[PDB]
């Protein structure tokens, strides 16, 4: 019942920071077909829009 | 005799747990921030206007004294 505040602090540090966004946005873009073919799973699939969760 | 006793939740369950993202907006408009910046710039400009004019007068006075002492 106290962990959500920790996640919120992490987001305060990261989610809206311009340096973090410039470091992560548009980096390592993979298409859904390429992700499916290369054998990716989990977030690496769901980051490309694939709706799949075991 | 004794009934079973193992780790179980209390009757009625546990209290609700927060999981939604909580990123409150502190609150100040961009217009307001720009207005504050411009206002403090203008106040500094006026104060330094006055001080620099006074400094010009002081320098002129020092030059007057030097001119008087020169011969």
């Amino acid at each position: 019942k106290n962990f959500s505040f920790r996640i919120d602090e992490l987001e305060e540090m990261l989610t809206n920071n311009r340096i973090w966004r410039n470091r992560t946005v548009d980096i390592g873009v993979v298409t859904a077909e390429d992700a499916l073919n290369y054998g990716f799973s989990g977030v690496m699939l769901r980051g490309s829009g694939i709706q799949w969760d075991l | 005799a004794s009934k079973v006793k193992q780790d179980m939740p209390p009757p009625g369950g546990y209290g609700p747990i927060d999981y939604k993202r909580n990123l409150p907006r502190r609150g100040l408009s961009g217009y307001s921030m720009f207005a504050v910046g411009i206002g403090t710039l203008l106040f500094g400009y006026w104060s330094m206007m006055k001080w620099n004019r006074e400094r010009r007068r002081l320098q002129i006075e020092d030059f007057e004294a030097r001119i008087a002492l020169m011969p």
